[PDB]
């Protein structure tokens, strides 16, 4: 009855209200937590991984921040994290991410379960709002790129650590 | 219907009428606890931050009173605790805050219609008409929110650097 | 006087048994219960992982954090009370 | 209440003699020599058969998991070892001792969270007031079993039997590490 598994039933609660629902839940994990929380987690993870892929492939090929100095972060994005933890910049990034996560995540997860809005809006449309067909097409494109770049960032990091990054931006 | 966060509506109906209302309460602490205590704490924090920023600037410039060994505002706390009058200032603050115990306890549970952070220390009638009162309340709470960040930055920059007046 | 706090004919106590925290939703209670339990267990573990000494190693922040373990009990009980009440 | 006769779990090998049989269950009443499931009639302190079924299902499931862990830890197959953590103690019952608090303290924590959050309606048991809960029905694998009655009951009877054997076995591997000889062929 499913579309990604056209031999074994169709998963419950995956009726098709969310975009990109092909019924791929072989483990039936849509019952532990509400589907709004799962969609919010998928979208947040995808946005984080797309920004992570862009940042990794831009830093690794060579680009430095305003006054980013010369340290082992500037050598590669491999050691950039361990460099910036010691310099304390990761604490500032954690503070900014924590502030936005308090406001955005607390509001966004508190109100779907109460009932109030689509799972993952944030209302920062930045342009395209009137063409609702393009809105749903962009939702589908967003979740597809989300899954693709979750896979892409996983592959990037595992490839680089499997050879300890001998300076390979194709990797 | 929220103003600061336009993807929400009114983080509990507690945020409906008071001054400086922008619908900004993502963690729903306005509806979890009574908002009069929150406004008292906010106004009290902002007033403390305002006078603390004014004092930290003036001691760092040269305004020093009689005696009071001339040291920077970073070490002024320890210098005056070892001197002694910090304890007397603490005693005076404690007396004022015992009166504040009485004021807040009367305000929260009936029998007194006091506004949060109100008092009645208004010698010059700058809040006689209600519209002037609303305007002065908005200016006061905006100054509170600004001066919290101002004094926090002043203290942090003074602590991490050696110390100057503009704090780099 | 006081409030009718007896709940012997009901399966859950009313929300008024929480006093000043009678309007806090259940999710905040549970999250703060877990956080207070974790912080308190860490603070009391900093007294047996490191031998507490006569004045040298007392660390009053760990003492004040040690009071979160009995506080974490009350928070997860209040989480259940608000959950049955629907809040 | 549910009077123990509709509960699946009777065994053919306790009706192995001439007279009595079936697929895998005994026909004339399941095995209860001490009548422990009839103890609810005198005093409400004694639990109902629903609580007893939930207790034995939990014990059986933990015992399957425990005996499988005993069979695998005892000779090889250990997780890869990194810094500040070695899964090298092949001897069971002492493996949690040689383990950092971030690892043994995390198993107990998540077990406790899963136990507390799946405890909705255990006290609606002890009194026969099933409605919800339905003994061991945590939801992990509901709608995965067959939708008829004979196959579902067969699957449940398989679960109960394997479970009971595992209980008796994990308690045979235990009580033998404690005192030498409670299981003749031990291997552990
Ligand atoms: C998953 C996302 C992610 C993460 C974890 C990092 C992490 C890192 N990047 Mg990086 N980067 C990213 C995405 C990311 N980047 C993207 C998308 C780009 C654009 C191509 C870049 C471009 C970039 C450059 C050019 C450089 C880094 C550098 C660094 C390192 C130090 C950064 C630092 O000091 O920040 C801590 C300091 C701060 C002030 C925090 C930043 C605060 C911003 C505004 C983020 C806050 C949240 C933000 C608003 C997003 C919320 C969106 C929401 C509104 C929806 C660190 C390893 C630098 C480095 O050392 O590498 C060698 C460096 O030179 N990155
Ligand atoms: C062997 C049986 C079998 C058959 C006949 C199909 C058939 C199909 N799968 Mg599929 N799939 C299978 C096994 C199978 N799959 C398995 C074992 C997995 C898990 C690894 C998947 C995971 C999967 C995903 C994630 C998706 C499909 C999709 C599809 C459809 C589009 C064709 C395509 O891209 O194939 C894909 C074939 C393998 C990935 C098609 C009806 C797509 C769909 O539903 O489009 C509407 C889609 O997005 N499949
Ligand atoms: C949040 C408010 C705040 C706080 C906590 C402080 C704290 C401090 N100030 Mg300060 N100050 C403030 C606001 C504040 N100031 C403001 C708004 C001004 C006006 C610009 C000043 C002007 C000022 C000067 C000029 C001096 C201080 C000094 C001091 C230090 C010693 C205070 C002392 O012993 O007083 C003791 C106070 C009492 C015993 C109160 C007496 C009781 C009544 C009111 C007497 C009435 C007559 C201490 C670090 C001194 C310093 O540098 O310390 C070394 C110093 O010379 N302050
Ligand atoms: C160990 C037993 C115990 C328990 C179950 C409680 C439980 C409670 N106390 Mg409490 N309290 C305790 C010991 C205890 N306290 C002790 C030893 C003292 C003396 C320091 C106090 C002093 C105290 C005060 C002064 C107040 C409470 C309040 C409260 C209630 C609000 C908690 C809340 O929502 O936080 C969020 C809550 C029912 C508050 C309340 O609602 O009063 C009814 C309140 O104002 N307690
Ligand atoms: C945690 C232990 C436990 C519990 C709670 C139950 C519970 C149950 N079993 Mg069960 N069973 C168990 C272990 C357990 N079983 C084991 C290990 C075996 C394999 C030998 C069996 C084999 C078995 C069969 C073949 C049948 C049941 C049946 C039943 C049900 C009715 C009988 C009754 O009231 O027993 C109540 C049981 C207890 C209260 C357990 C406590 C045991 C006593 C009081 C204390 C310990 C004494 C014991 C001898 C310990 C010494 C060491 C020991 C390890 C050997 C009930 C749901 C019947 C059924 O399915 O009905 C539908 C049935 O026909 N059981
Ligand atoms: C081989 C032993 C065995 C068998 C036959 C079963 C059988 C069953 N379990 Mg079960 N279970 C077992 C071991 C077993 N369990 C263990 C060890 C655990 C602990 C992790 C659980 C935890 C568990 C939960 C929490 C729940 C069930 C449920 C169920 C029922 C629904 C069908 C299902 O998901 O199982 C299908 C099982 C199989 C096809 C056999 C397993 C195949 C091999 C052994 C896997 C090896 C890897 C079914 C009667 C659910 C229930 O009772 O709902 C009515 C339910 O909520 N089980
Ligand atoms: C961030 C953590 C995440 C995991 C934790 C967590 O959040 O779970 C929370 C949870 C379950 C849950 C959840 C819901 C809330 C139901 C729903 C959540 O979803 C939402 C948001 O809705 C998901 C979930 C699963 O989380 C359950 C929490 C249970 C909890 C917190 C249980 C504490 C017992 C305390 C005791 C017994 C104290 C004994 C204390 C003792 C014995 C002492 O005081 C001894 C003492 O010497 C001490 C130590 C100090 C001295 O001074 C005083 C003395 C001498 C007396
Ligand atoms: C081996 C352990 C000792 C087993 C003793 C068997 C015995 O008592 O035989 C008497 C019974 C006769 O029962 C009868 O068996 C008949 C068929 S069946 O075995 O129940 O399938 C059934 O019709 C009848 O009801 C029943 O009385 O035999 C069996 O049921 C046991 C079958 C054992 C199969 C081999 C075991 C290995
Ligand atoms: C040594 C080591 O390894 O670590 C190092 C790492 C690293 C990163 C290098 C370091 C650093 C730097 C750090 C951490 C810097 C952090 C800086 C930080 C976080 C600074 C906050 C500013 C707040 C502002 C501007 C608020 C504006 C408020 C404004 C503009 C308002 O208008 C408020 C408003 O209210 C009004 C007034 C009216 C209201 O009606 C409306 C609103 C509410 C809008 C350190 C310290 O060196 C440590
Ligand atoms: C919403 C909004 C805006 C926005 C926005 C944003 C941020 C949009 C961002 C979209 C974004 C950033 C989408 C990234 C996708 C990344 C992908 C698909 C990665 C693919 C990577 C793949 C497929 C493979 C990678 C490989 O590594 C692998 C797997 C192995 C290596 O050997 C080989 C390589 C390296 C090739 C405006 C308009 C800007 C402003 C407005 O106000 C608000
Ligand atoms: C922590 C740890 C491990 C572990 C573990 C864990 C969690 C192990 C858990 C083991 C567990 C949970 C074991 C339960 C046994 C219960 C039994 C046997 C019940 C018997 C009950 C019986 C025999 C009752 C029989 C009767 O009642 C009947 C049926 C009817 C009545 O009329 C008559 C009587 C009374 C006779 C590893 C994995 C092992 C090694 C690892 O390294 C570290």
């Amino acid at each position: 009855k499913s579309q990604a598994l056209p031999f074994a039933e169709r998963p419950a609660k995956l009726d098709g209200t969310l975009v990109g629902d092909v019924g791929f839940d072989p483990l039936g994990l849509s019952n532990i937590l509400p589907i709004e929380w799962m969609r919010e987690a998928e979208l947040k993870h995808g946005r984080v991984c797309m920004l992570a892929v862009v940042g990794y492939i831009v830093v690794d090929k060579g680009l430095r921040a305003p006054g980013a100095e010369k340290l082992v972060a500037a050598t590669s994005s491999f050691t950039a994290h361990d460099a910036a933890v010691q310099s304390g910049h990761m604490w500032a990034l954690l503070l900014a991410c924590g502030l936005f996560e308090i406001v955005g995540a607390g509001a966004i997860a508190s109100t779907l379960n109460g009932g109030d809005r689509k799972p993952g809006e944030f209302a920062l449309t930045g342009g395209f709002d009137r063409d609702a067909a393009k809105l749903e097409r962009f939702k589908l494109a967003e979740i597809k790129h989300s899954r693709l770049a979750m896979m892409a960032f996983s592959g990037l990091v595992t490839q680089e650590v499997s050879q300890t990054l001998p300076r390979l931006f194709p990797a | 219907k929220s103003q600061a966060l336009p993807f929400m509506d009114a983080p509990a109906p507690l945020d409906g009428s008071m001054a400086g209302d922008k619908g900004f309460d993502p963690l729903n602490l306005s509806g979890s606890f009574d908002i009069k205590w929150m406004r008292e704490a906010e106004l009290k924090h902002g007033r403390v931050c305002m006078l603390a920023w004014v004092g930290y600037v003036a001691v760092d410039n040269g305004f020093y009173v009689p005696f009071a060994p001339h040291v920077s505002s970073l070490a002024a706390h320890d210098a005056a605790v070892k001197a002694g009058p910090m304890l007397g200032l603490l005693l005076a603050v404690g007396a004022i805050e015992a009166i504040s115990y009485n004021a807040i306890a009367e305000m929260m549970s009936g029998e007194t219609d006091r506004r949060p952070g109100d008092f009645y220390l208004d010698p010059f009638n700058l809040c006689s008409t209600p519209e002037k009162l609303e305007s002065m309340l908005e200016k006061e709470i905006s100054h509170c929110r600004l001066a919290m960040f101002a004094f926090s930055g002043v203290v942090t920059q003074s602590a991490l650097t050696g110390g100057a007046f503009p704090y780099t | 006087e006081a409030a009718d706090t007896w709940w012997g004919d009901k399966d859950y106590p009313p929300s008024i048994v929480l006093g000043i925290g009678k309007d806090v939703p259940s999710s905040i209670f549970g999250v703060t219960s877990g956080l207070a339990f974790a912080i308190g267990v860490y603070c009391v573990a900093q007294s047996n992982l490191v031998n507490i000494l006569s004045g040298s190693t007392v660390n009053g922040f760990y003492v004040a954090g040690a009071l979160l373990v009995p506080y974490s009990w009350g928070l997860h009980v209040a989480a259940w009370i608000q959950k049955q009440n629907g809040k | 209440r549910k009077p123990l006769s509709e509960y699946v779990g009777a065994s053919q090998e306790l009706a192995a003699f001439p007279g009595g049989g079936g697929k895998e269950g005994a026909a004339p009443v399941p095995w209860d020599p001490l009548q422990l499931s009839e103890l609810w009639k005198v005093s409400a302190n004694n639990p109902d058969v629903a609580w007893l079924r939930e207790a034995e299902l939990k014990h059986g499931r933990m015992s399957m998991l425990a005996i499988t862990g005993v069979m695998v830890q005892s000779a090889g197959i250990h997780l890869p070892g990194n810094a500040d953590i070695s899964f090298a103690n092949a001897d069971w019952a002492m493996a949690p001792t040689t383990l950092p608090p971030a690892a043994w303290g995390q198993v107990l924590f998540f077990i406790g969270l899963a136990e507390g959050q799946t405890s909705a309606g255990l006290f609606d048991l002890w009194l026969g007031n099933t409605e919800k809960r339905e003994p061991g029905n945590l939801g992990w694998g509901t709608q995965f079993l067959s939708k008829d009655k004979k196959a579902a009951d067969k699957m449940r009877l398989k679960e109960l039997k394997n479970g009971r054997l595992a209980m008796l076995a994990i308690m045979g591997v235990a009580f033998n590490h404690v005192i030498p000889g409670a299981l003749p062929g031990c291997m552990y």
